């Protein structure tokens, strides 16, 4: 929730809200200096101080989720929610370490999408050719896979 | 996969006409209690309830909380059920009536549809635009931005407040980071570097995700299950938004505070505004106070006004006491520990002791529940201990007697294993007899009296 | 050092029959309670059966804590074993019931497994770009093994670790990519002769072979209390060490139980159930028992083993007596194991074990006199006499202790059986419940 | 490079580069440029 | 600035000033009238055995009781042990009425006092460059980087101590120190070795008059070395490690700069932290760096601890790292403070009493009080005739021991006011009526103070 | 030295047409009103005002807990 505010219909109430509930001195003291202030403090002829001398926000003690509550699914649970996918992962790691290059075939293009993700996570290079892929683009993609050995999966 | 003390209970086991059929779905016998619990369950599932008192009397070892788990597995998952004890409410931060009301509003649920407005893009150009800042001590202040989000189909180039910029800034969003500005609070979680900047020669251990497909201004609806106590805690200690009270209020340590009457009425009016818009659905529930005799008189005084509310869940009290003295004032004795004024609200359900064949059926169910198979003479031996000593003593002589069976290469448990486990592991009565007999005088080989 | 339970090296029973050996692994001289504790240990190592209660009752100085430490040494450093004393619960920060709930949830280990990515190799060059008066940093790290030659990039935290470590050119470092720690292993070149404030010449290691990006699968075990504290607070972490946790509401526990069940089903985590040992439970009042009896009702309760000393005692916070100071609605749930007082042919070998542990050599006449003293004053006086006679024999420069040293120690340090008489003789120069005089 | 100072350390030695735009500033007083 | 006074550097007389040690032989047999004590043979022999147990590092959680009535010498034996062990072994003399706090549970101040009673000695090295800066002269590199301006390969600093100066070549990444800390010519700095980032201490005193008003601290030249390679012994109690790991001292944020700015609160410490610190201290001992030294926790007035504390003491004494617990009880059959049920000896529960090596303490003979009077009189410097000694011994036998040691100060004051140098019988016979004991006070209180009236006490 | 903004004067009222201020008329009195006030202070208020900063610049008190 946001904090409770006062519905008082004067201008002074709005000014006091935006000077207490926001209060830009503490915000400036907490987050740090404006880059304009950094430029005028670092191109000057003499050293000058800064009123937030560094960013006084504390370092968050949880790396993946800091100061919010907004989380997202985890590619981890993705690779394990499918038995096939979990077994494909093992096999692709071994194939890669062997320097093998894979054509990987599917009967569903929706799955082709899901996977496309997974491959991004494990950061493998891939191409795609399906019935959506336009004809000269087909020629192009197939030629790549065949020209440039960086691509691991098609 | 752990067999607790209450694992065989899978429900009340009632017929279509509400008649309890014995030895069904875990229970053995106990007719007049299970029919009344079925009546209580259908009182819960009819929503004409704004506070009813249901007492579960009966001695210890007769299955008062087995009925409670039967109710909690008969209601379902989507109905709130808050089990507490009588010792849980003595806190050190707040008064105990606050803990009572927090449990009462844990026991009321709400199912709300929400429409989140995400802006899910990949940051292209991030450039601050400060405003005028005269001599006022703090110096310059960034007041306007020009962050360009780039989704898969149609980019957008939007302008921000100072507060949403600070939300960005406390997330360390560089150029290339995909984010998702949540325009309900203002929060914005960095997801990772976009795959257009992908490089296997990297060290930061970043999570590379592709460009989010679809429109950059999405809009998605979800369903949420929120109790009223969650709304009380949300409006009490604010942890949403991008101002200072709701940011310096999540660095401090969290303390239970006393949510007053005015907030508990205003959130009721807000929830009624949700229901009148055809969005939220109210689902009241159960507060199961086990061991109610530990509550003192200052709590039974406040339960009167807590049940007089137009919105209040049904209370199910358990009390294994006879004529006893109330904890608060030590000069009036009453049945069950309940004061004689509060006792009139209650629909008192009795619970009767068992029989030498019902003990045999419970032993058989518990043995086939834990996974210990045995012979009928051993079942008769354990039932003999159940008649003589206790009910929940003879159930606990099955777990060593399995292990001892596996010592002697057996699979089923015979008479010898229980005849040895009755000698290794003792009950309370024979231990007190050994205590009184051997502990004659205090000294070196005595007991501290 | 040598504490009062350092000679114990486990429980000392068989693995196939679990019969109590009369002399094995320190715990020497008792058979019934050690066999019953072996059965309890086996049903803890099974891990299936949840929510029991074992009450090791008996006279004092009979080895109850010795049996508890025997089970503790027999589980190893895998299963949690909380050595809770019953007086720690009465806090002033948090409530009396929530301290019990934390004491239960500290004894359910969660064992998770995660993949980290470790590096290895010789640093070729560092490249750090720094701003002036506050600002970001830029970093390029060229690292080389015998095979690969990589030019990696760096962020702010990696440079803050490099400058903390002072990683120069020619160091064998290993960077965990996930956690982000830097451990210098040594050097391959020598120390330069151009700069002064360089440091200490480290170990001479060669260039590592293999690959740069190696993977590692580490196993991390956290109790449920640590998960409760790290998921109950937004920024206020580290309060699970400094005890600053005020209260954890029930909405947090009812979510963490469900997520641990989901982690159990996914094959991510494994629940290792543990032991909560409560030493001298007779100090808890009835407000604690009215919660302990109901916390042993769920799938996440540890198998409670607890001790006692008292006969018919009155329960604290009440007005009436009971055996062991425990209420008779709680004594139905428990299972009581008795211990017996010792025999002198067992006290002899117990004092022999305690003497061989503290590196004290004896004569059989002194051991016979010591056993005669231990018959009348217990082990707790006899072991102190062992150590004291060792040092008195060290003062008069004798090799082995003798009868005279034991008589000297018996003359100097009273056993309680003579201090009671010393109280009862001079009652006028000791403050009773009344006045006192001075000669 | 505008306001960033480079440090590079190789097997031979270790040197520090300063951009020309910072020599007139107060940052060059240590490096021997100054105002 | 601060003006030094050239007066006499004496000391003050406490009640245990004359105690200087146990006064034993080389065999452990006590000897009467030695090092302050008079008599009390077996107690001093037993305390010598305790001192030997402490210095032999075989004590790992023992417990010693000191029985005996009030005013017989338990605290005297405690200070004798503390002065016999020395100074480099810790000694934490808490009382029984000092565990009761209002921020933590009372079974926690006990554990913090255990950790105060244990010491840890760490031997390390200290390598610093030191002194006042004379030059900051850079050096141009041999191969400048293309696209930049200056390229500096080695930065030269001339450091001048108070004994000798020295030129220093350094890696150029000292510049980030010098710009951030504002180091100039004439500012003492120290350069460490493990990292190498100089931190200014202050402007030197030789440049304290180049300006007139622009002042800061003017620290002097470091009167010592310029290249310290000095080794350090360092004593840290484990309480200090518990505090520094629980509540960190110096951070760089807002909320830890409010934590040291608001009041420090005692907080209870979780047992995983103590287990980890013990597991790592026992590892650094096995590496052969740190020495563990156990001390004494003299819990005076042990009958003020209630029954909830001895239960925690049983757990704490069974720990593998624990000091000795010298209790001090002066009660007979007493009611334990917590449980008002059992009347036990000494105020100690019968379960806890079996752990304790009980040392007795006997009353004093009527010809040893006068020897204590002679030692106390030659301790304070108050000299007095022999008939005065016999009269003070008469008051000591007939009334109290602590009362005959307190008729020496007003007798000396009345002596040097009356016009003498030594105390006679008349001054003590006059000072015995200005300072009544407890006995004649109770006699006046009962006899003259009959009942509550106008000129009467308030019963 | 205490100052309060009462509002925007009604001569500059219809400069724009939907500005958001509190349009008040110009005061039809003096500009310099001189009045005297006798007023009491208790010493406990001196004690509180000298111990802790009160009211004016005490903006961190909006947290509430400690
Ligand atoms: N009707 C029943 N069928 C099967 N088991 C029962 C029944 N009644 C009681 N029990 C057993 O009794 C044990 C304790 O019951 P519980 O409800 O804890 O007793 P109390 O009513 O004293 O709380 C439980 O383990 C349960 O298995
Ligand atoms: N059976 C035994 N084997 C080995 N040591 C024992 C045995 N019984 C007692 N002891 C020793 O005697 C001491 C007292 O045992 P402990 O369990 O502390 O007694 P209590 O149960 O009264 O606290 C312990 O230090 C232990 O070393
Ligand atoms: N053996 C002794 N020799 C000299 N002075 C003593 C001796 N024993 C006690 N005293 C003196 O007696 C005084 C009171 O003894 P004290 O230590 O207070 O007794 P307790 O230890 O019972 O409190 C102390 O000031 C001490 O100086």
């Amino acid at each position: 929730a946001p904090p409770i505010e006062v519905v008082c219909d004067s201008r002074s109430a709005v000014i006091e809200r935006e000077n207490i509930m926001f209060h830009p001195a503490m915000r400036k003291a907490l987050f740090g200096p404006t880059p304009s202030e950094i430029k005028e403090a670092s191109f000057g002829p003499r050293p000058v101080t800064l009123y937030p001398p560094r960013a006084l926000l504390p370092a968050p003690d949880h790396d993946k989720q800091r100061f919010t509550n907004i989380t997202v699914p985890s590619m981890a649970r993705f690779v394990t929610d499918s038995g096939k996918l979990a077994k494909l992962d093992e096999l692709l790691r071994e194939l890669k370490e062997g320097g093998h290059r894979v054509l990987l075939y599917f009967q569903m293009t929706r799955m082709i999408d899901l996977m496309e993700e997974y491959l991004t996570y494990r950061n493998y290079k891939y191409c795609r050719l399906d019935g959506s892929t336009k004809l000269e683009d087909r020629r192009d993609t197939v030629a790549d896979f065949q020209t440039r050995p960086e691509i691991f999966i098609f | 996969h752990r067999t607790a003390a209450h694992t065989h209970i899978k429900g009340l086991g009632l017929n279509s006409s509400g008649i309890a059929e014995k030895q069904a779905a875990g229970f053995v016998g106990q007719c007049a209690a299970r029919e009344a619990c079925g009546v209580v369950v259908d009182l819960i599932k009819a929503h004409k309830m704004a506070g009813r008192g249901v007492l579960l009397a009966g001695g210890p070892g007769t299955g008062k909380t087995a009925l409670a788990l039967a109710i909690s597995q008969e209601l379902g998952t989507k109905i709130p059920f808050c089990p507490i004890t009588g010792s849980e409410i003595y806190s050190t931060e707040v008064k105990k009536t606050e803990v009572l009301m927090e449990n009462f509003r844990r026991a009321i649920g709400l199912r709300v549809r929400e429409t989140k407005d995400v802006y899910e893009g990949e940051v292209t150009e991030m450039t601050p635009e400060e405003a005028e800042n005269p001599l006022g001590g703090y110096g310059k202040t960034i007041s306007t931005l020009l962050i360009g989000l780039k989704s898969a189909r149609g980019q957008k180039k939007l302008r921000l407040d100072p507060s949403i910029y600070e939300a960005i800034q406390k997330e360390r969003v560089q150029v290339g980071d995909v984010i998702y500005i949540e325009t309900n609070t203002g929060a914005c979680k960095r997801v990772g570097r976009s795959d257009a900047y992908a490089t296997e020669f990297d060290l930061e251990a970043e999570e590379y995700v592709p460009i989010p497909k679809g429109e950059v201004h999405k809009k998605k609806e979800i369903v949420q299950d929120v109790t009223l106590h969650d709304l009380d805690v949300a409006n009490a200690r604010p942890q949403g938004g991008q101002d200072i009270i709701s940011m310096m209020g999540q660095l401090m340590k969290p303390k239970m505070t006393e949510i007053t009457d005015k907030l508990r009425m205003e959130i009721n009016k807000v929830v009624q505004k949700y229901i009148n818009q055809g969005v939220a659905e109210l689902i009241p529930g159960v507060l199961f106070i086990d061991e109610a005799h530990m509550l003192d008189i200052e709590c039974f005084t406040y339960l009167n006004k807590a049940l007089e509310s137009p919105i209040a869940p049904i209370v199910v009290l358990a009390s294994n006491r006879g004529i006893a003295t109330i904890r608060g004032a030590d000069d009036l004795k009453a049945a069950h520990g309940i004061p004689p004024d509060f006792l009139q609200r209650l629909l008192i359900i009795p619970t009767h002791p068992y029989e030498p064949d019902e003990i045999r059926r419970i032993v058989r169910i518990r043995a086939q529940t834990e996974g210990v198979q045995l012979t009928d003479a051993a079942v008769d031996r354990v039932a003999e201990h159940g008649v003589r000593i206790s009910l929940r003593y003879c159930l606990q002589l099955l777990a060593p007697a399995s292990i001892l069976a596996r010592v002697n290469g057996r699979t089923q448990v015979d008479v010898q294993d229980i005849a040895e486990a009755e000698e290794l592991f003792l009950d309370a009565r024979r231990s007190a007899n050994i205590l009184t007999s051997t502990g004659e005088s205090g000294g070196l080989h005595g007991f501290i009296s | 050092l040598i504490a009062a339970h350092s000679h114990i090296r486990g429980l000392g029973v068989d693995a196939d029959t679990l019969e109590p050996r009369p002399s094995s692994q320190g715990l020497v001289g008792q058979e019934k309670a050690r066999k019953a504790a072996a059965v309890v240990l086996e049903m803890i190592k099974q891990g299936k059966i949840a929510g029991r209660a074992v009450l090791i009752a008996g006279p004092p100085s009979t080895g109850k804590t010795a049996i508890a430490m025997g089970m503790a040494q027999s589980l190893g450093q895998d299963v949690p074993f909380t050595t809770l004393a019953a007086s720690e619960i009465f806090s002033l920060e948090m409530s009396k019931t929530e301290a019990l709930t934390q004491a239960f949830r500290k004894s359910i280990g969660v064992r998770i497994k995660e993949e980290s990515e470790i590096m290895e190799g010789e640093v070729v060059e560092i490249q750090i770009d720094r701003s002036v008066t506050g600002g970001a940093k830029q970093g390029k790290l060229t690292i080389k093994t015998t095979d690969m030659e990589a030019i990696y990039d760096m962020g702010s935290k990696m440079i803050d670790a490099m400058t903390k470590e002072r990683v120069m050119a020619g160091d064998i470092i290993s960077i965990d990519k996930s956690s982000g720690k830097i451990t210098k292993l040594g050097r391959s070149y020598a120390r330069s002769r151009d700069y002064d404030a360089m440091g200490v010449d480290t170990k001479f290691l060669q260039c590592p072979e293999g690959e740069l990006q190696k993977r590692k699968e580490v196993v991390h075990t956290v109790s449920l209390h640590e998960i409760d504290v790290i998921n109950s607070r937004t920024q206020g972490f580290l309060a699970l060490f400094s005890g600053d946790t005020g209260e954890i509401r029930s909405e947090i526990r009812d979510q963490i139980n469900t997520k641990v069940a989901e982690w159990k089903e996914e094959g991510k985590a494994e629940i290792v159930p543990g032991v909560l040992f409560i030493d001298e439970v007779h100090m808890l009042d009835i407000e604690c028992f009215s919660y302990i009896n109901r916390a042993l009702e769920s799938d996440l309760a540890p198998i409670v083993i607890m001790a006692s000393n008292r006969g018919v005692s009155r329960i604290r916070g009440t007005d009436y007596k009971s055996p062991h100071g425990l209420p008779l609605d709680f004594l139905d749930r428990v299972v009581i194991i008795n211990t017996h007082p010792y025999t002198p042919d067992e006290l002899r070998q117990i004092l022999s074990i305690r003497a061989q542990e503290e590196e004290v050599d004896l004569t059989p006449d002194a051991l016979a006199l010591l056993t005669k003293i231990g018959q009348e004053a217990g082990l707790r006086y006899a072991s102190n006499l062992i150590t004291t006679s060792q040092l008195i024999a060290a003062k008069r420069r004798a090799k082995q202790v003798g009868v005279e040293d034991v008589q000297r120690s018996f003359k100097l340090f009273y056993d309680p059986a003579r201090s009671v008489r010393f109280v009862q003789e001079s009652e006028k120069r000791l403050i009773g419940n009344d006045g006192v005089v001075d000669f | 490079d505008p306001m960033m100072i480079r440090w590079v350390n190789n097997k031979m030695g270790s040197v520090v580069a300063v951009p020309e735009e910072l020599l007139g500033t107060h940052a060059g007083v240590v490096f021997g440029a100054g105002p």
